RNA sequence: UUGACCUCGGAUCAGGUAGGAGGACCCGCUGAACUUAAGCAUAUCAAUAAGCGGAGGAAAAGAAACCAACAGGGAUUGCCCUAGUAACGGCGAGUGAAGCGGCAACAGCUCAAAUUUGAAAGCUGGCUUCGGCCCGCGUUGUAAUUUGGAGAGGAUGCUUUGGGCGAGGCUCCUUCUGAGUUCCCUGGAACGGGACGCCACAGAGGGUGAGAGCCCCGUAUAGUUGGAAGCCAAGCCUGUGUAAAGCUCCUUCGACGAGUCGAGUAGUUUGGGAAUGCUGCUCAAAAUGGGAGGUAAAUUUCUUCUAAAGCUAAAUACCGGCCAGAGACCGAUAGCGCACAAGUAGAGUGAUCGAAAGAUGAAAAGCACUUUGAAAAGAGGGUUAAAUAGCACGUGAAAUUGUUGAAAGGGAAGCGCUUGUGACCAGACUUGCGCCCGGCGGAUCAUCCGGUGUUCUCACCGGUGCACUCCGCCGGGCUCAGGCCAG
RNA sequence: GGGACCGAGGACCGCGCUCUGCAAGGAUGCUGGCGUAAUGGUCACCAGCGACCCGUCUUGAAACACGGACCAAGGAGUCAAGGUUUUGCGCGAGUGUUUGGGUGUAAAACCCGCACGCGUAAAGGUGAGAGCUUCGGCGCAUCAUCGACCGAUCCUGAUGUAUUCGGAUGGAUUUGAGUAGGAGCGUUAAGCCUUGGACCCGAAAGAUGGUGAAC
RNA sequence: CCCACCCAUACCCCGCCCUCAGGGUAGAAACGAUGCCCUGAGGAGUAGGCGGCCGUGGAGGUCAGUGACGAAGCCUAGGGCGUGAGCCCGGGUCGAACGGCCUCUAGUGCAGAUCUUGGUGGUAGUAGCAAAUAUCUAGCGAAACCACAG
RNA sequence: AAACUUUCAACAACGGAUCUCUUGGUUCUGGCAUCGAUGAAGAACGCAGCGAAAUGCGAUAAGUAAUGUGAAUUGCAGAAUUCCGUGAAUCAUCGAAUCUUU
């Protein structure tokens, strides 16, 4: 149950911020978890999804695809998996918008801001540990 | 809206049209214009005696008949056919007044919350924790929309000693579906009968108990009543050898044979 | 007695609890702002005026000069150790002024003065 | 109502006050009182728990149990029972336990310095030429007009050389 | 002739300030009528609405010319009771307080009436190298001292101090912090069902292709990263001038607000003719004074305060401002007029008046292409789980209409009771048990053995065998019981 | 002797009799029929009999009048405050925590210091009479009657009295919302009354503040 | 004047419903003593009074309730239950929630108010070609009125 | 005979009730105090590739600077514009600026 009086369990106010929310947000919201060797690797459970990651999707009915990530369209709160792709009715092959919490990221495209995000996800967890263990 | 319905500006045709004689809107160009206002029976006009935040939204309750229910409903609570009539599962419950000791739930012995749950099952409170976690079913009607989605069944209420035990296990016990904390100077009619239906199950602490007997002495103007029964054993008092002595010859049976 | 416009003078209390939370929140932040101090002045035992109340006592606003000086208390130091001063108050008799006295070298026996540097 | 409505229609942001209060609810430093403060305790519990008065008026409702915070004669005279016409004015002459309490009263005890206050070097020298003219004669240094200005009784002028040491 | 002073002006001189908005709450001024009194005029409405002026986060009020008659209380404000009491009234309608008592909050002060007179000690500006220099204001009074439950001046002996840095702390924003996408089935999609787990100071809420604690955001708890501004503050530097302050004592003093009180009179207002208060006109004070009360008590005895100058936080109000959290509220004819282009479209010369209008699908995958033709239209064909979900889009009632099938009718139709005819639809008791042989297999059978849980004498397993007993299964044999309707 | 309609109940108990069982406190026995349909139902039509168009209002009654094109949705004795009667409940000569304080898992629940409101305070005889009884009687509540006391009123007018104050004894056709062994306080539910928009809709008006013109 | 016959909701006999009344029922019953069993009588009704029961929105408890293997809604020349308001099931459509029971709560039940809003008709393809958009024939096309019919 | 009228059933219309939903209203509660001659509230005109509405902004005109985050925006069209970077963004914060006519 919440404590803090700050937060809200409304579900007008939680829907309206959800679908009103900005671009930074919606970048925080759309966020995948990372694979198992990769979770076991950097000590990280989920990151926001980036367009240049390698994911494999769980969920729907493109389950075991795999692919790079081509797109990340926030407005619409959806990715664009490559080769995951539809066929419209004169034949153009159009992306299937897939949420990021369906795929699973199998490989990160690092560069410095997201071993930054890493190592800071690591030092808290770490930290917590630490905390449990004694 | 004080002012919902009836922020209008409208007037009464009169006798002198063929219509009826009720207040519609000004204006000529309009899609509004024409149509009538103020009153119950009109639409987009003020409802029929309108609802105002003076109603009597609380009762006042004298303090000694709320004891009195407090009283009784803990008497009911170690009645165990009551337990199972108001729909806990206790079958499997050793004791229906469930007193465990204070050591299992003293200080921080509980206050994790794998540990309250492996007490709930270890004293046999299991299968109405397990009860409530499998009732969770949506709310059927506008009630989702205010707040109000799901609906489940009520576990065990802890009663403990805040002097004796701490505040500690309010902590372990809180995110288990169902089960609830009450200290035992604070216990709570809401908790002890819900929804008005007596024989709540009740796991207590021994200092629980023992602070029992303690505040029921301290409150000022009550003290515990008297029934108006001495024995509420019917079957006692009447099939009993003190009352079947004076009682003359039976005058007929429980089915009458037809004469005629 | 409904004669005027009742309807736009309804004073309803649906803030009580929430008012009762803000004056024992006022009652801590008084305490976190005089943290070893007692929130409260210490007041004079008073008799109530009329013959209806004549034979009960209540507190009063402050200590008269005369009382202060007897007890062993300077007046300007009274106000800035939690003693509250009434000027317009007199004693009139030997027996507010002994009452009151006993009050107040009551309090100089369970007051812990702190040096000012 | 219409301001609420164009800013539900608006794409400027809406300002979120934070809940910063006027007046702090906890006591704060590093003073005894601030180590010892229960967050999580009311005034009442926190002041028994230190071992002192909260409220010194008259009992307002009940309290929960251990409170302990809201609290010859020849001439007929009333007030000579009461004894234990200048007082000291800018201090009192006051003559198991909770450990916040025996803290106060030790850090109320322990002694502290004093500053005396010195005297200026015309003073001084004032004092001086004041005793090198008449020794010890205090009454002729106070009618002395030419060393003696300012006409100071002859108790000024004994009390100040014997704050200078000059006797 | 020249130079002051005083008074009245000018300047596109220098530095400032006011206006408008908002106005829920607040302070003033002004001020109705309907209505009730079953008519109506006093009264009520109502010292309200409208109108005008002026502020703030609160405002106002406020440290007694007070209450009281007490064994006294002690600035103001607000809550509770006082109390529908006192009082006033076509004594009808009715109107209608306050002291005391309980509580919330509490905080006290600044001037004028004094000679600094051994020293205008005070202040606004301009110039600055920022350290101290000029002009001006002011003696028709700017500092210090004092403000009547006081005070001053001397004497007296004790007791008090002033500035500048400041680690660090509090408040508030921020970074980070638990656990299944394991297996099977259904399904377009698992967020559903079944099995096996895990986290929980986190099972609030939302999203994700259907009900997700463990997919994601968040949620709980202590911390932790960086920052903003206030306030507090351990300590560390310095202080100074015969400088300031409190108390005590007394062969010395002690100034307290005037066209204001008050009297007469006219309005207005109040529960209030000591006019309840206020205002206008005429007259116009006092100094052991003045105001207000108490009292039949022997004469106005007594009691209690100081008006005509001023400031001040808190408890109190709040349809407005910056936000935040909620509800036994409403759910698109409801809820604000407005869920959406809403004070919009539109109407009126104008003041003003003021609507209707939400929902494809999980995803546009929003119908390619072939073929009629001039259409906001079809037929094939395609997407989709579904197109009888095709931007006329969730579901799709009734009124009303068209196509097909059946029946009846032409000086009303419709209804009640009772058969008949035609068409269509349903489908009656759910239809069983017991004995006697033969074979087989289990047991509650064996005073067989071993084990487990118990309410400690009852249950449950494992292994033995069919002498007895009891169950079933298979093959034969027989009897009985069976629902409704007629005679 | 012929016919019609009916078969209620469900071990035994009873009255009886023509007594090895019967027609005696309510129907059984035998035979036959029933699943490509026993028996029902719905719609339409025909047939026999019956039958003034609904709501409101007036009148002794009618008769007039008012409203009704149809369908969907909406649509009218409510909520407060103050009295009063009755049912339930707690405590009871007392009762009422919720102005407020404390506390809290935080508008909940739990606790109560002083007030305050309302109420209470400031046993007699005889006769009936429920009930009980050791059969002798004891007698509830309530009623009738005879008595007792009091605020106050009518005289008679004590010891006494400060010397102008007081009421003792005996008498009255006295009263009272008086006494004569307390019943109230709080709450819930229902009904009624008064005032607020007051069950819903429906004037002419009047007042305040504005907008325009032009007789 | 005599005989036979016809039929009212009237009388008589039987069955069934309800109400009222009388009786029985505990070392407990072969049925919630708020239950059951036996017996008798009675049944019009405006204003009005009392009781029981059905239905709607929401709240607490419960049914270890139903549900994408199909909730709610809607349609239905289907099947039942109840005196009745109503309730339950079948068939079709549909696509995300809903129901019973015990209490609580209310903006809780419509045939009408020259009722409100929306939609749709006969008149009527008629009158007329009119503001908006002297005849016949194309195209356009109302209104009054309307309980049902002479 | 055919035509018309009435009733019933299936299908197709008209219409938008019912059900379910809800980035809306409404009522309550809590913290806080902030418009303007340094030009406010309000009115008008302009600024985008396609802008009809709404919103944002002012000739520095769907915006400039500074800080933070860290790889977009997105209906279509375009970029040799940026991806181990003082750096995208119809991003957030926000202390510096620009700020037409009234």
């Amino acid at each position: 149950m919440k404590v803090r009086p700050t937060v809200s369990s409304s579900r007008r106010k939680a829907r309206k911020a959800h679908f009103s929310a900005p671009s930074s947000v919606r970048r925080v919201i759309m966020s995948a978890p990372l694979s198992k060797e990769l979770r076991e690797k950097y000590n990280v459970r989920s990151i926001p999804i980036r367009k240049g990651d390698e994911v494999q999707i769980v969920r729907g009915a493109h389950k075991d695809k795999e692919g790079k990530v081509t797109s990340v369209y926030r407005l619409k709160y959806v990715i664009h998996v490559e080769r995951v792709t539809r066929e419209k009715a004169t034949g153009q092959t159009v992306p299937i918008g897939i949420h990021p919490s369906n795929v699973v990221i199998t490989k990160l495209h690092l560069d410095k801001d997201r071993e930054n995000i890493l190592a800071r996800i690591k030092a808290g967890r770490e930290q917590v540990a630490k905390a449990k263990g004694k | 809206s004080e002012k919902a319905g009836h922020q209008t500006s409208a007037e009464s045709w009169g006798t002198g049209r063929a219509v009826a004689r009720i207040p519609r809107v000004s204006g000529g160009g309009t899609h509004r214009a024409g149509q009538g206002a103020f009153g119950n029976m009109c639409r987009s006009g003020r409802m029929f005696a309108p609802t105002k935040i003076w109603r009597k939204w609380h009762v006042k309750i004298n303090q000694g008949q709320k004891r009195f229910a407090t009283a009784s409903a803990l008497a009911a609570s170690a009645v165990a056919p009551l337990l199972m009539a108001r729909g806990h599962q206790v079958s499997t419950v050793p004791e229906v007044p469930l007193v465990v000791d204070s050591a299992a739930v003293a200080g921080d012995a509980v206050a994790k919350t794998a540990a309250a749950y492996k007490l709930l099952k270890a004293i046999g409170a299991g299968p109405d924790v397990e009860k409530v976690k499998k009732s969770k079913k949506l709310r059927a009607g506008k009630g989702k929309m205010r707040g109000r989605r799901h609906r489940q069944r009520r576990g065990p209420l802890i009663v403990y000693s805040p002097e004796h035990d701490g505040k500690e296990l309010v902590k372990g016990f809180r995110n288990i579906p169902g089960v609830e904390t009450c200290p035992v100077d604070a216990l709570n009619l809401l908790q002890l009968a819900p929804g008005g239906h007596l024989g709540r199950f009740i796991v207590w602490t021994s200092a629980a108990i023992k602070q029992l007997d303690a505040v029921y002495e301290s409150k000022k103007g009550f003290f515990l009543p008297a029934n108006i029964v001495s024995q509420a054993d019917l079957s006692r008092l009447i099939n009993s050898t003190e009352i079947q002595s004076v009682l003359r010859a039976p005058k007929g049976e429980a089915r009458t044979k037809r004469a005629c | 007695h409904f004669r005027k416009h009742w309807q736009r003078r309804v004073r309803c209390h649906f803030d009580q609890p929430g008012k009762k939370v803000t004056r024992r929140l006022a009652r801590r932040a008084k305490a976190a702002a005089l943290a070893p101090r007692p929130v409260d002045k210490l007041r004079p035992i008073v008799r109530c005026p009329t013959v209806k109340y004549n034979r009960r006592t209540r507190l009063g606003r402050g200590f008269t000069l005369e009382e202060l000086k007897a007890a062993g208390i300077p007046r300007l130091l009274a106000p800035t150790i939690g003693i509250a001063v009434d000027h317009r108050r007199k004693n009139l008799s030997e027996e507010s002024l002994a009452a009151n006295v006993q009050r107040l070298k009551d309090y100089k026996a369970r007051l812990i003065l702190f040096p000012r540097k | 109502r219409e301001l609420q409505k164009r800013k539900r229609r608006s794409s400027r942001p809406t300002i979120r006050m934070p809940n910063r209060r006027k007046k702090a609810l906890n006591p704060a430093g590093n003073n005894i009182i601030a180590k010892s403060w229960n967050k999580k305790e009311t005034l009442s519990q926190n002041y028994t728990r230190f071992g002192l008065v909260a409220k010194l008026g008259k009992a307002t409702g009940g309290t929960a149990p251990g409170n302990k915070a809201l609290l010859s004669e020849s001439d007929a005279v009333p007030q000579q029972q009461q004894q234990e016409n200048h007082i000291r004015q800018h201090d009192l002459e006051l003559e198991s336990k909770p450990e916040v309490l025996r803290a106060l009263e030790r850090e109320a005890t322990r002694p502290v310095e004093k500053t005396v206050r010195h005297q200026s070097e015309r003073e001084r020298e004032w004092l001086q030429r004041l005793v090198d003219k008449h020794g010890d004669d205090v009454a002729a240094m106070a009618r002395d007009r030419k060393l003696n200005p300012y006409q100071q009784t002859a108790s000024d002028i004994k009390r100040r050389l014997k704050k200078a040491g000059l006797l």
